[PDB]
């Protein structure tokens, strides 16, 4: 029940960065990545992304 | 556990303190403290290599 908390926040960062790297195109700074940062793409890795 | 999350937060926190910062090799703080009548004597401290 305590990491299901956190597999919730890599969720939320996970969904946050599906619309604004890969599904959209933000204007936002040091978000994506870590800085100097291009684009996304995505993958299914195990019980996760990639 | 615990104390390997607080351990890689450190690193993140250090990482995002830390990326994409050049430095002058030459800064001496001790010389270089004040910028436009803004005080920097109290805000940055010891820096250079002596």
């Amino acid at each position: 029940l305590s990491d299901i908390t956190l597999i919730k926040a890599g969720a939320s960062r996970a969904i946050e960065k599906v619309n604004e790297c890969v599904k959209s195109q933000s204007p936002r700074i040091n978000f994506c990545g870590n800085g100097n940062h291009i684009l996304s793409l995505v993958q299914n890795a195990p019980y996760g992304l990639l | 556990e615990v104390n390997d999350l607080l351990d890689i937060t450190q690193l993140q926190v250090a990482n995002a303190l830390m990326q994409g910062v050049t430095l002058s090799s030459n800064l001496n703080t001790n010389l270089h403290s004040d910028v436009d009548n803004i005080d920097f004597k109290s805000l940055l401290g010891c820096l250079g290599s002596q």
